[PDB]
Formats: C-alpha cells, structure tokens, sequence
C-alpha cells in the first residue's frame, strides 16, 4: 500500500567538438501541481532564470557530459500511496527539459540523449489484497 | 578540456577567481556609527505587526430580510493572511464577475511563496471602530473571537452571517443559544466599552507535517479558520456601521523549511 | 480581610493596544490552546531533506545564483567595440508577456533582489559570472572595465582605471566580484512606478532588446558600472558575416552584503499575476 | 553566512558506475547534486518484520 | 506622606474579563468561602471503594469493554461466504426505540468512543475479541482478514493480506487488537446529523439489520477493515437445514490509544432522552 | 481621505487610506487613552546633519505622520489638533561649537 | 515580541486622589524640579543661630 | 486556571500623559525601531575633530 525512497537520475549526452549548444534540466519538488497551469505561460528564457535557482543539471554539447541529481522524499505524511487510483506519485515531482542556447554547427545536425531513473533505500509496507497503479509503458 | 568540465558543475564552483575589485575592509563597530542595530537575520524581522485588510460585513445588505434591532454580526476568516489581488474565490466581492481581496501584502505574504513547506502559529489583533451615520451613537457592545476545528460534516462556512436576538417581548433564551456554540476550544470575551482591542494567538493543529505556502486560492488556505463576531444595539439591515482593524504577525513556532526559488509578481491596484 | 496594605503606591500606563513596533519584548497575548506551554520544532529536519542551516536566515537569498539573460559577440566586430554595459545592484527587473493565450504580464528578480525590496538601504559585494557557449575551434580575448562612478561614455584605456583581459581558449566561465567602492556608507534601493522598468542593463536577448550604446544616470542607486569590450576579435575556422557566439550572465550576492532599513514600498504588489487584466 | 544548499552540494564523478544489472562505461567526468535526506525518528509507522 | 516615589512607569492591559482558553495559569477569582485556604480531598476512597486509580484518567475509558452485537454461522453456508464487516474506529452507534408504550429513540456508544467525542482526531489500537455460543459436539474453522485501506469487495487470497485460520474445538473466545497501518499521523472523529445514523457494520441483530453484502467508503476516519469468512463449514451431529450458531464480538481500546484536539460537536446533544417526542 | 459610500464603510477605500507601516504605527484608542508617547531613531546614511538649517523642507528629509479617524466631521472647519512636546533623546549629540549667531524679538 | 507571558493576574484598586490622612507613606506625585532627589538643608544652623534642639 | 490568587490588592495610580519635568526618571515610551536596544555612539570623534571633552 505504501511506499518512501530516493530518486536518482542520470543524463546522458553524446555530441562532437562542433557543435557547443548548452540545455538546462530542473527538478520542482512536492507541491507543484497547483502553479502548474501558470508556469507554463511563461517565456521559456524567463522559465531558465527560476529553473536555475532549483536542484539542476546544465547539458554541454561542445563535450559529451553531465547528469547525476540524488533527490529526497518530501511529503507532509509518512509515505504514499501506490495503489489503484492513486494520484500521490505523480505529485512528488517534475522534470523540466528547456534549452539555454540553441544548438548550432561548424559545417565544412541532430544531437540525443538518454535519461535513466532508478530508487534507493526502499521501504515498502502494509500488505494488502489491492491492485496497483495501471500499468503503462513509458512514452519515449 | 579538464579546465572546461569542471567549470560547469551547478552553482559556479569550478569559475576562476579574478582578483576581485578592491578590498573588503569592515569594523565590528559599524552598527555603533549606523542604524544602531542589524537586519540579517528575516526569523526576528518577521515578528513585527503589519496592517492587513480591515474587516467589514458589506455583503448581506443586499437581501431584503436581513435583521435589524440589536442582532450578531459574524464573519469567518482564514488563519493566514491570502495573498492580495483577485484570488479566485475572493472575500470581497463574492456575488459579481472578478471577486477580490482588498487587502495590502504584508511582511508574510511576501517571503512566503519563496517556500516549500510552512507550519506555525498566527498572532493577530483586531481593533474596532464604528459610527451609526446620525441616529445617535449606541453602546459599543460584546466581541469574541473563537476557533472552528475540523468536523466532516456541518462546518461554519467564510463569513459574513447575521443573527437575530429579539422578539415581540425582548430577549429569547432559544435564539440567543442559536447563535452561539459550545466554545470548547475557542472564545476570548471582553467588553468594547473598557477594552476595544483583542489579542489572540492561534496554534497548528494541522494533522499533517505543513502546508503549501504557494497556495492562492481563497478556500485552500481557509483549511484552519476562526471566526469573530460582535454583538451590538440598533443596528440597520441595509448598512455597514461596523468594522474591525487587523494587524498580523508571526507566533512562536513558525517556520519556513526550503527555500525553492522566488516568483514573479507585477503592480496591482482595485 | 484582617491586616492593611502600607505599600507606596506606583504608576501604571495602561497600553491597551500593545506594542506593535519592536520584535524582542515579550507580549501579553491569549494563546487558545489548552496548555500555555504548547510548542512545535524548529528543526528543519521534519519535512524530508536534511538542512544545511538556517533556511530563514537572510544569508541564505545573499548567495543563490541566477540566470538573467544573453549576448553576442559577433565574430564580424572591430577591436573596440561595447558588448555589455550593467549598473551595479541587486534590483535588475525582468518582464515577461504571457507566452500562452491570454494578456498578462510579470517581473522577476534575482534572489538577491527580492531580499532587498523590504529594505531602503542596501551596502556590500555582488558576484558576476559569465560563461561562453564556444566550440573547441573558437580563439578570441575580452575585456571587463569597472567605473566607480560617472559611467563610460566612451571607450577608456587599459590602466585608468581597473582593467581584466581574459582569452577563449581550453578554459571558459570566469568570475569576479566587485567590492563596495563608494565614498557614502550607504546606498538606496531601487523602486518602480509602473508595470514597465526601465532598461537596467544593455542588450539582452530574452527582453527583446538589442541596443548596444551605453545608458546610465543611476548613481544614487547602485555601485558603479561593468562594462564589457572586445580586445582581439573572435576567430573561427568556417567563415565570418554569418557566424556569432552567445555569453551567459548570472548574479549573486557576496559574503559581505548588507540590508539594514524598513520600507513599505511594496505594500500594494502582489504575487498573483495570472488573472488581473480582464 | 550558511551553505549555498544548492552549489555546497556540486561535485564531479566518474562516468563508470554499477547497479547489478547495467554497468555503464565513460572517460569523461560527470557533475553530482546530492541532497541528502534526514534521519527522521518518527518518520516510520507502519514497520513490521 | 513623607517621601516621594522615584520608580520607574509600567504597562498594565486590564484585561477585564481573563483567560478562558488555558488550563494551567492561576486565576485572579472570589472564593466565596470564610478562608482562602479551604479545600476538600481527592482521594476517591471517601465514597467506600477503593480506588484503582485516577478514576478521571482518559485511560478508564480506553480500555473499559462492551458488547455490541451478535451474528450468525448457519451451518448451511458454503466455504467462502462473509459473515462479518466492520469498521476500524471508536465512534459506532446503536440505535433503540423504547420498547415500553410510547414513542422515544436514543443511541449508545462504547467506552471508547464515549470519550472521543469531544475530540476532533484520534490515533492508536483498538482490540476485538470474538466468542462462539456453541456446544460440545460443534467442529468448524474461520478466518479474520484486514485491509489497511480500500475495503474487501471480493474474497481474498490467504495470504496476500494478514489472515488468521481459528478452529472451533475446545477452546472459544479469541481476541485480536488491530495496530495503527495508515501513512497519516492521526485520523478524523465520525459525527451524525440526523438521529438515525448509517450503518457502520453488517449485520447486527440487536439492531434488526441483517444484509451480508460489504459497506465501505469511510476510508477519512477509520483505520481500515475487518472481515470474517468461513473456511471450513460447521459440522452439528442433529442436521443442518435449521441449525445456527451465535457469535458475540467486543471492543475496547488499546493502551495506546491517543486522542488530540478539541471539538464542539455535541454542543446540542442531551443525555435526557426521556420525553422529547410529545 | 475619505473612507464612506452610499451603503457605509468600504473595504477599498480604507486601503487607500493606510499603508504596510512595516516600520511605523503605533496604534491607540483616545477613548480609554488621549495621549501618545513615541521616540524616533535616526536613520541617516550619513554621520551628521547641519543643525543650522532653517528652511522648513531641508529638515523634513527625515518625516513623520499623526494621523487620526474621526467622525461626524465639517469640511470646512478645523475641530480637532494635538499639542506636541518634545525632549531628547537617550542618544542626542552635538559635536563641536562654532559660535553663538544672532538672534532678535519675532511677533505673528 | 517573541515570548508570551504566563504570569497570574493581580488586583489594582486604582486610588485615583490618593491617601490624604496618614502622615508616614510614600507619596505618588509629581516634583517640579530638574531632579528626583533635589533636597535642603534640616541644619536650623543656616539662619544664624546656634540651635538648642529641634525647634519643630 | 487551576489554582488561586491570594495576594493582597494595590494601588495604581494611572499617570496616562507621565512626567514631563525631571531628567532622570526612566520613561515608558514606544521606540519605533526594531529593537529595543538601538544605540548609537557619543563618541564626538565620528565627525573628523579630536575632541577636547564633552562638548555639551
């Protein structure tokens, strides 16, 4: 029924020596769902200046590097539910993937990456005879 | 290309330093010379009194039934100060397009949103004035302010209610206990003729660890509430001749625990 | 009743309202609980993340970084050419318009300049830091010139006044501060009359504003002047008139900042932007 | 003057970790941001064994 | 009259009417006694019993036990068949019509959730006990399940939630005391607004009601779930086909049972129930 | 200021009239109390001020207000006032004595 | 205004006039001098002639 | 509110405006600062001169 970790996450950037754009990546913790509506009013040059101040990640595609960010369990009870119908796991947190500068080339066109995610120290507790949250496949 | 990856972790730790504009050179002995005394720490600052949203009682002149002849004023308000602007509930002007909350920002309104969680007591004191627009001034009367706890069903609603007290032949012990309650955890009395202020401090009682200072709807942060009413003579059901002065500060315990980062913000005038 | 009192007796000042004006004298208030001793923690550790202090504290908005804004080099400029121009102190605006389908507009300032607003007179170091977005093939050399007051008008020397050369090569993002250069204790803080600030700083590319010349008249307000010139002109292997190069700028607040006033200039702000226009 | 809660945190790492099922391989350096999380006595309820 | 008094001013604040909230701080009142000093005892053994203790302790509620109702086996029941579904919390009412000639209603409620009421949040354990009304010659076997949060709408497994298998043999009269399994701290009180309040457990037959399907959806101020099924059926020498068997459950409140806040909910209650019909 | 309209007190109207006073008010009921008693700190920026000024706005740069909400008033009269005394500080000073200026006999 | 307090009340019995009749309490009134402790001489000596005693 | 009261009464004697004639007396005023010991220096050297004594 309940459950109380830590998110990791990792980026992974692959990009030549002819390319030097730069992306941001930002993470809002519990309690975000309410300016949610608003923030994404927002010009995306002003978005970055707030993005900045909060648990973050800066993407460089001159080099091929960056990402590592190991976040808390924040929340005003003890755990959260993960059973059928719960909406408490998608109201932990988000993930902002906005760019800072745009991404060009030394000519004489298309850069990736890749985002894992995984948990530590886990505690699940109160057995019960109730299904989970529905499954579904990530969508890309 | 080492000297280029350490200069980008988060928060400029790998920048190089560049000989910085000058010296720093302070004397312990300043704050003797200036101001007297120091303003770095925002826990002191925010224990001082700010003037916020005198309360009035203007919404239900508009019904045609509305007692007269020595009745009781309610109005239930939220613990916290709600930001000001055109929230999307509003206090102020509920039964017309755009209600808003006539209100100043504060010194809690302003460093608040800058937060993640929020928990701790209110400290507030209300101050009463009121003429009777000529029908020759009256006695001040009674004022109380109680709390409202949590219950799942019947809870008082935000304000602006109004009692009758009198009948053909005076006072009626039933309707004087219709409107009033048990008090089991609330009411402070005193008479506004020797004492026209009213002191309170209103604790959590919250069943959850905090809250979220971002919030902005109206109804959100009215979750703790509290109420105060005052009992006067000859009164009129179409006009508002009373109104209370409210001045906010922090309690004992408060707390702000993570500082997010700070929101926007514009000019707003009504 | 059996003995009498022969006690002098005193004076009283009955204070009916309190005081309202001090934050360090005890108050004689009605708690409505049912212990007088009813307390909560302080500790900062019950939330879920440990703590690194004291997040109240004011040092803690004195020392967040912050991204403001964007400008280019443009490989295709002479020797002497003025890139960036700021005046220094911590309230620099920020306007925004409503991207999505509504008409709406906001500000924003960096952390050290939402502090501040409370206050009327402000003192110390602020931190500057910019970053250059180049490729490995990129050779070139700035300029970074400080006017401790009058503002540059025109292009100064190398000596006159207080100079810094830096070169793209294998080692970008630099920084420097700048101290309290004033002749007066203390300075003001900046204010807005209306919903549109004044340009604070010279081009930035988020605002929308692209002037290159050199504004000023501030001096009641802020520190001086940063000005930013090129030295040797940017080199790149493909070709000019069609290249540019794009440098990032943040601000921050230095270890000897300092706030002491109270002010009641922002009594009619507020932080709910989203639907005030109708 | 306290810690910066956000560049007190930065730090660099190797790209080569494991996780007793993907193993990944890197020569270049990462950045870490890692906020820690408290011990919290009262913080567990429901623990049986 | 001979001196003058040189100390320094004070602040008074009347406060006219005193402190009505608190229950710790002295008291400014008229005894209206002959001395200030009278004072009887507390002793609890000047009424000829003797005392186990402080007779005003809130634990002389927690833990004070009660019956509250009967069900049913029916030994013509197959092998999975629900017989019993209750409610985790103290607040659980009985309702009566005054058997004798006239028209009157009222409501009971155990020791524990006596006590609770004026409160506004609870939290701790609360402990059962099951006993069988059978004979010598009576074999069966039951189960007793428990769901944290959600409700029991179908049969479960046996061990994908907490069961216990009991057997009926020589040996009657089991207890079992439920622990606190949510992910909040504290839980709300149940109130009623009109004088017939909902069903809060299947079937009773004191009460008259006797529908075996599952009640839920009172997941805000109960600590989940309690459900009895059959196992193995029950096995009577005579014949089965008009043959049952009754079972008899208590509740009480284990020692760790907590109740914080205070509530006026019963600020127009009355315990004179007599005559109020006319 | 005014703070009525045609049903009675406005909530808008009496913001207009007020401010934060996040550094200011002391508050009172001249009820139960007519007097008020208040000590001004000095809030300079600067180590000193000319104590030889006599234009009335160059010592106004440091201000303050009394203000007061009465009813039942005439727009055309002056009915009320206040009488001021004034003392010194625990922290008045004066540094360093030029010379005596002159003087003479005002009348109004 | 960081604390509360948590003392017991008191009675006040405001004697607005005073006590006009005995002739050994302190008195609450208000000396029209620059100081609080502003006094002469008792000495009988500063007139002129040696006293013999307390002429009062 | 669990025990009594049993001091004996006083005398108050109000004083609503306070003494306006002595120089020694503490007052009860209403700083309009931040804290209530704001002090600045009486040092009379701030101002650039030596100072020769207390000026005042």
């Amino acid at each position: 029924e309940y459950l109380r970790a830590n998110l990791v996450l990792e980026v992974v950037v692959n990009g030549g020596p002819f390319f030097y754009g730069k992306m941001l990546l930002g993470y809002t913790p519990f309690g975000y769902e309410d300016s949610l509506k608003n923030f994404n009013r927002i010009p995306i040059g002003h978005q970055n200046t707030m993005l900045s101040q909060q648990p973050h990640v800066k993407i460089d595609f001159c080099e091929s590097t960056g990402g590592v960010l190991h976040l808390p369990f924040v929340y005003n009870r003890n755990y959260m539910r993960i059973s059928e119908g719960s909406g408490e796991p998608a109201s932990m947190g988000e993930l902002r993937l906005n760019t800072l500068n745009a991404l060009k080339n030394i000519s004489f066109s298309v850069a990736t990456i890749t985002v894992f995610a995984y948990l530590d120290n886990v505690e699940l507790v109160a057995p019960s005879a109730n299904d989970p949250i529905t499954a579904q496949q990530p969508e890309l | 290309s080492p000297l280029a990856i350490a200069g980008n972790r988060a928060g400029g730790s790998g920048a190089i330093t560049l000989e910085p504009f000058g010296s720093d050179n302070t004397s312990p002995e300043l704050s003797k010379l200036h101001f007297g005394e120091t303003y770095d720490h925002m826990r002191v600052l925010v224990k001082g009194y700010n003037f916020y949203k005198a309360v009035l009682d203007n919404t239900t002149i508009t019904d045609p039934d509305n007692p007269s002849g020595t009745v009781v004023i309610r109005s239930t308000v939220p613990d916290f100060p709600a930001p000001r602007g055109h929230i999307p509930n509003g206090p102020d002007k509920p039964f017309l397009p755009h209600p808003e909350n006539a209100a100043l920002c504060t010194h809690l309104t302003w460093f608040s949103p800058c937060y993640v969680a929020r928990r701790g007591g209110i400290r507030w004191k209300y101050l009463h004035f009121g003429a009777r627009f000529g029908a020759t001034d009256a006695p001040k009367g009674l004022g109380f302010v109680n709390r409202v706890p949590q219950v799942p069903y019947g809870r008082r609603p935000l304000g602006n209610e109004r009692l009758p007290l009198t009948d053909v032949n005076g006072f009626n012990p039933t309707e004087l206990s219709q409107a009033f309650s048990n008090e089991n955890g609330g009411v402070y009395a005193t008479d506004l003729d020797v004492q026209p202020a009213i002191e309170v401090e209103l604790p959590f009682y919250s069943s959850l660890r905090f809250v979220n200072p971002r919030w902005d709807d109206y109804e959100k942060i009215g979750i703790h509430r509290h109420s105060i009413d005052l009992l006067s003579y000859r009164t009129n059901g179409a006009k508002c001749e009373d109104a209370w002065m409210a001045y906010v500060a922090a309690g004992d315990d408060f707390n702000l625990s993570w500082m997010l980062s700070c929101p926007p913000f514009r000019l707003v005038n009504l | 009743c059996r003995p009498v009192v022969i006690d002098p007796p005193h004076k009283y000042r009955p204070t009916y309202v309190g005081n309202m004006a001090n934050a360090d004298i005890a108050e004689a208030v009605d708690k409505l609980s049912l212990t007088s001793k009813q307390e909560l923690t302080i500790n900062h550790d019950v939330i879920g993340k440990k703590s690194d202090g004291d997040d109240m504290h004011l040092s803690t908005f004195f020392g967040r970084e912050a991204y403001m804004d964007r400008f280019e080099w443009k490989t295709t400029d002479s020797y002497d050419t003025l890139l960036f121009y700021t005046h220094v102190h911590p309230i620099l605006f920020k306007r925004f318009e409503a991207t999505s389908g509504d008409y709406d507009v906001g500000m924003l300032l960096p952390p050290v300049g939402y502090a501040t607003i409370p206050f009327s007179f402000w003192r110390g170091g602020m931190t500057f830091r910019f970053s250059i977005v180049a490729s490995a093939f990129h050779r070139g050399r700035l300029r970074i010139v400080y006017q401790p007051q009058g503002g540059l008008g025109t292009v100064p020397g190398f000596s006159a006044a207080f100079n810094r050369v830096i070169d793209l090569g294998d080692a970008r993002d630099f920084e420097v501060t700048v101290e309290w250069n004033q002749n007066i204790a203390f300075r003001e803080v900046h204010t807005t009359g209306s919903n549109v600030p004044s340009a604070q700083y010279t081009p930035g590319l988020d605002v929308g504003r692209t002037s290159q010349l050199p504004l000023g008249d501030q001096t009641s307000v802020s520190n001086g002047v940063l000005a930013v010139y090129v030295v040797n002109d940017l080199v790149s292997p493909d070709g000019g008139t069609d290249e540019s190069v794009e440098v990032n700028w943040f601000v921050k607040g230095a270890p000897s900042f300092e706030v002491a006033s109270r002010d009641t200039k922002f009594a009619r702000w507020s932080t709910h932007w989203s639907q005030e226009e109708f | 003057a306290v810690k910066d809660t956000i560049e007190g945190n930065s730090e660099t790492l190797s790209g080569t970790h494991q996780n007793e099922t993907l193993a990944l391989y890197s020569n270049v350096d990462q950045t870490a941001v890692k906020i820690m999380s408290s011990i919290d006595p009262t913080r567990a309820d429901c623990v049986s064994n």
